């Protein structure tokens, strides 16, 4: 009919907490051209025994 | 596993017609929706994502709309370029597609030419025979063909071909093939192949008799 | 552009095992997810696998869990999939599908397709086709416009290509997609319209041509 | 303060479709329902449709249910309508509106309209007026007053205006509102009143100008 | 258990702008949606702002909305508020508070509130206090107990201590609250009944400190 | 806006007492109204919320109730850690706080001791003048004190400070302060604070003479 | 199939910790939330933890909420719980279990049990029983059948096994569970009922064996 | 927070029976509920979720229904591999299981089989004195086992055990353990355990006297 | 691809003045909004990331605000150095900058003094006419200037330049150049610039007649 | 500190390539990603592309994707930029940029700019200016201040110099930024304000510099 349409908003702000706990299947399978471009700091400096 | 079913499976139409099919998902799947074409023989491209989010390099006479479980996709003024198979694709949760939408050419009415060819001897010999009914050049598709062997249906012996629709007359043919073993085709004499369609008034029936 | 070509298909006897690779170009591989979607004429569309752009995450359809194992060489650009475990259902065109790029919390699905290549899961043998005459009469005429065929016969595997007199007579052919029997080997036939009047003069052959067995022959089909 | 801003009107042929958006700003669109309200001469003022805030119950009025889709993009905080099938009665300018803030069992209209934008479905080729000269004479003049003025009949589509001697003459000047006739091309006149000693010697010149077909005319006008 | 700690609150000029940040701990801060409420003498207990558990959606009181803008750092366990175009009436002590756990249908508010950052707009400068001692006579006196004090009078800003003698006098000591006067200073006094039989021979000094200007005075009282 | 009223605004009890006390709003909020207590110098906590529902942690002495407009707050038995300030709070349409009930420790009437201090020779050089009346150790709060200066009345010139309630006797004292410029000040000669308290049957007066 | 392994699990004092882990394999197991559930005599089935597919987001049980701690490592496909400060009442059946797929807005539970491991909180040395006869005589005997057993009394901790003959007899054995003791040690008791024409001559022994202590005692009941 | 109830508690039962059990919640989870299956000393089976979905691989005989607060479980034909625990739980508001229903193979009554067996003289010298009364396959499992000492009422020094049903007859087993020490059990005579069950007309009671 | 739009594009302000700019995006992109700050004929400068992360090195004068789809750029006190332009970019989906918002110095009304200047006869000697209308030291930036060729506007055939705020006094100086063949501008008589300006009560024109 | 060099800019005719080079010091470069980002009049700030530490991945603009390739050479600290298949509305102010340091799953974006090199894609030929003198006479005087110049039209490519009187005379000048013509070559004015009293006796000449052609041009302005 008539009811309200907006918030409450009054309402739940927290989690479910029994909403979804897996992964998405569809979720964004790319690669997030704005990332992490920069060396990492804390990575390996050792010299990888398994290397040519 | 989410259905999708698309309405109608195939639809008829003519250049410069208003094209609506619709596609229904057996739950509500948001928003995720898109529209893939793909023509005969040809990789699918897609068309629409989003529901209603035109893809780069389609042009604007296509639109789609819905939301929920119906949505529907609209051609405004149909082009000879659009003559292909359109699917609609859920991916709120996996991945589903629904059965496909041809449109078909629509012309005029043409009754079919109707045409019996007999087993070879030489696959007579080789212990096989096949009886070919040919319906040529016919509108619309829909027909129906009926085996009678001595007036006696046959039944799980018969095979069905139809051609895609001619370039030219944008017509169909098809070619039905009556299989059995020379022994079940020596047991009888007369082979007729009955066929009716919207065009026809009466059924024709083509028959040979065997060793004629 | 974005350009996928798919290499590896083939037949296969059942329960043997088959790797497809899917080459890309035009675009940062890397950069995107990819999906292996088939088609086939009992199922329609069906979506096969999903794997990331870095291979961490995969997923794969129902019916094949267990059996096919999506990978990917980002250092090749190379798509593959393995399908072990063939059943005679999963004859199918198998496409590669690339991702389209969209925001970090939509849901997505593939924009470009490739080309597909055919995997045909059967347990029969490569065997040349029999060629039997659809030989024209009185029962086959309609006024001035009457039909004659060649019928080809218990071949596999596909394709097979029919001519008629060398490729001079195109007008009127109607060469009927192939049809898959119970015994596994497929048939198909080849119809023409020709004059009434000129049966029993001019001369009509069918040429088939069957690669994959190296067979050809050309039939003569003469009235009776 | 809030602010609503419509888009995507203009002119359609009868049968096609058109997409009005309604961008938001100066509140949280997305915690409010939103309508869309037209309004035409002949209607008066007409409820098309109301979405939720979170497009979970949609309505539509009688008129339209069925050809138009109302929907929203609380990520862009855009609202959108969808009209399909349009007839030549839906031509009006149309409008969204927020709905307030109320109690939890009031019912709910809307408090804050935005400008709103005119649709006008219309078989009407586009084409530029003609404009015709009203000379005054002894028949249009009353004491030391005058009337002369400019006819511009069959354009398409609105709006064309009227300036008099490049905007230089605008007292005494009365453009009338346009009507639609029964042939789909608009059409009205501008008058103006003008000192009847200065017939003869003063040069009055009417500029008509039509923007969507790029028509820009000066008629001179002169007694007889 | 659970605990909130405020921090960034002080003096600040009138039109400047002011952030709040409110450190949390002892729960899963990212799972909660959290309010910030203000109290003032003039106007008791106020809602400032809520935040959703993931920042989608944000309230703001009539008074402050355009102006607050409340936000969250997940990622820090942080609530933050920035107060621009702060306004005179905008002086109060600011409390982050933590929403309850409830049912999916149930409204909700605020069980556990922080401990509280004090925020005082005026546009006084800083001031050092003055103290004028309040001297026992015959006109304060009733029986054998008289009454005498130091008055601490324009200072700014809040806050400054009081001790009798070093801390030694504890006993009968009345330091009454702060009052605001109408220069933007605030003024009290600080009272002690003492035996009139030690008139005259007991010193009694009061020692006011104030931080923020690093002032201490020792001002002895003396009778008349 | 939801308006709430709590009353009373201040009630006078005793350790031991049942307590009642009442607030409503200006519309219909159901039953979504919380009840906090507030300390002073401390942090609100929360003691009731849905109107009936108790805190975990809450000692089963308090109680609530109520609907629709109106709804009351009950303590059984009054305890000492009890002497705070109790807020009702609607949660139906954003949130509004009552403007605070605060519970009084009721004891035996103690007429106030008053006292009077002048303005210092500093502060007169200084340029102000500050006179002082003090209300020493009295109960209840209610009392009047009325600044005569020269037999007229003053309004608008003095400033008044309370303190909370004595932890040791639970008695107030307040402050006066009479400001004025070393001009005003100096053109009058007699400055007098006159106190009425209901522990008193007449008013007491105190009052000095300019430079006496 | 899907598959999880427990282990871990053993016999702790109170108010020391200990670490479970959940192997699992079938699966993707990065892809999905995962519980752990626990089950006891005195409570039945309780819900413990629950951890997302990231592990972002964790939730506790009221009851062990600060003191256990559950964790993934998605690189080695484990799930891991850290107990802590472990009390009495927490002696139970561990088990680790994986959350269904759904759809995006319902809730979730598990469908997927792990094998469970037993946790046993006790102060209580490890000792081996005490193994006493249960004689038959005139009053364990109803016609041609009597009763004899054999009562494993004072052991810790689980379990024991108790055969009879070294396994020769297995007919009409009632071995009892196991009962928990105010002095913290085991208790049980093993019957067997036999032809009472057969005592005397046939020779009936117990054998006890309790592998944490590798205790083994072949106890001979000798009626009286 | 959400409490849980299942009835019954235990339901005797055969094969071929229609089953129904029921779950409640103290409030509503609206149909949040789960359902699953346990055997002994195995893991937990998920049965059904949504109150009504059916887990893929289940057998079509079981069937959810209820919404709200009330929910059943219903088996239309019991066969023996459904002879387990039911475990109703809802995830409407985190995670809580009811107590369990076990399904009990029902038979006809057999009433038991009583012995009793006094403390080993090894024990004795060992310090502690056991006493075991048995009764040895009885059905229903329901039964009472009371200790007397001299004719005095024994409460609190007993411990029970309780056998599942027996695979071949699906019967019960039960011992009843009292505990004492040297000085109090050679400070009596007379031990007995009296047992009742409604399979005996009149109680039934075994005694011994010590050191005979 | 995001669109991004800044409000106002050009603000004139004064030192000392509190300063708000707006900052808005086609779609959502969270907080990821930076804001650079670029002195004419020099590099941007960073000034804020994350909508309201304060850039090392960067005066406490700057403040950011804003999430989703709406930021704000606050400067509470300007200074000389700050007036430059600022750009936001959003770095959510790819970079896209806005057109910039540019702080001018705010000064009182200055009427332009008008010069014109005919083409040289040098220039007529080569084959083209280049006639300057100059508007010098006037505020605000703009105005309007109309060429008039016996009283007919000109479009199409005229360029304009204008100058950059004057380091001493903050005004602006524009030319336009009309430029036509010589053939053309033999073909009349009178060449006028007609300039408005908020600061003239009536248009000023100037004029001259060729060859003149 | 951080400093960026541009290089390689400089006039290229449509169609050609030309390589642009960033050298980097005052920090490590192979530890940062970086930027190339262009600026023109007419189109504002562009992002150009994107390359990684590692030059594992780079992305690029739409509008350029295809003709520019972005790499690096971190042995020599140099950032490289080919652009292939220039067209017009190439011509823009390119500027090296370097990403800031943040944290590992936050979004980047630049924070130190280089210095910045300009590019002109033109078909227009090398060519000096020709100056034309802006006479003064009494239609460019007011009162006692009059206005002179000088014209310097059509030259290519940018920049020119112009001084007054050797550089002698700066107070009033007047150099306005060039335009670009239809005709690809570009224009501007120099004016300066003189005392009318002054003319007739003061010479004044505007000295145009223009290297890229060695062009050195004084030429003197006289009153009419």
């Amino acid at each position: 009919p008539n009811a309200n349409p907006n918030a409450n908003p009054n309402a739940n702000p927290n989690a479910n907490p029994n909403a979804n706990p897996n992964a998405n299947p569809n979720a964004n399978p790319n690669a997030n051209p704005n990332a992490n471009p920069n060396a990492n700091p804390n990575a390996n400096p050792n010299a990888n025994p398994n290397a040519n | 596993d989410i259905q999708m079913t698309q309405s109608p499976s195939t639809l008829s139409t003519s250049v410069g017609d208003r094209v609506t099919i619709t596609c229904r998902a057996s739950q509500s799947i948001s928003n995720w929706l898109a529209w893939y074409q793909q023509k005969p023989g040809k990789a699918p491209k897609l068309l629409i994502y989003k529901a209603s989010t035109l893809e780069s390099g389609v042009p604007s006479r296509f639109s789609g709309s819905g939301s929920g479980t119906e949505f529907t996709l609209t051609i405004s003024s149909l082009q000879p370029d659009d003559f292909a198979t359109y699917y609609c694709q859920q991916y709120s949760s996996y991945w589903t597609f629904g059965q496909g939408t041809k449109l078909e050419i629509k012309r005029t009415v043409a009754a079919p030419s109707v045409f019996i060819f007999p087993p070879s001897d030489e696959q007579l010999k080789s212990g096989t025979a096949s009886v070919v009914c040919l319906l040529n050049n016919f509108y619309p598709r829909e027909a129906k063909v009926q085996w009678k062997v001595d007036n006696a249906l046959q039944s799980g012996n018969s095979q069905e071909s139809v051609t895609e629709q001619d370039s030219k007359d944008s017509t169909y043919s098809l070619s039905s093939t009556l299989t059995l073993s020379k022994a079940d085709y020596e047991k009888h004499k007369v082979y007729a192949c009955e066929v009716t369609h919207q065009g026809l008034s009466s059924p024709v029936t083509k028959s040979f008799n065997r060793g004629e | 552009q974005v350009q996928l070509v798919e290499s590896g298909g083939g037949v296969v006897q059942p329960g043997r095992s088959l790797r497809l690779s899917c080459a890309a170009s035009g675009f940062t591989f890397s950069n995107f997810g990819m999906h292996w979607i088939r088609q086939s004429p009992g199922k329609g569309l069906e979506w096969v696998a999903i794997i990331w752009y870095d291979g961490s995450n995969t997923y794969y359809a129902d019916s094949v869990k267990g059996r096919f194992t999506i990978s990917r060489d980002n250092s090749k650009n190379t798509l593959y999939l393995q399908m072990n475990s063939l059943r005679a259902e999963d004859t199918a065109v198998y496409y590669c599908a690339k991702v389209w790029f969209g925001e970090s919390e939509d849901n997505y699905s593939v924009d470009v397709w490739g080309q597909g290549t055919t995997v045909t899961v059967s347990s029969a043998s490569t065997k040349g086709p029999s060629v039997f005459p659809l030989a024209p009469s009185s029962k086959s005429t309609s006024g001035g416009t009457a039909a004659l065929g060649c019928l080809v016969k218990d071949y596999f595997p596909e394709p097979v290509t029919v001519s008629w007199n060398s490729g001079a007579l195109t007008s009127g052919v109607h060469t009927f997609p192939a049809v898959l029997q119970s015994s596994g080997l497929y048939s198909l036939s080849s119809v023409v319209t020709v004059p009434s009047s000129s049966l029993g003069t001019q001369t009509y052959i069918c040429n088939v041509n069957h690669k994959p067995s190296n067979t050809k022959v050309d039939k003569k089909v003469e009235p009776k």
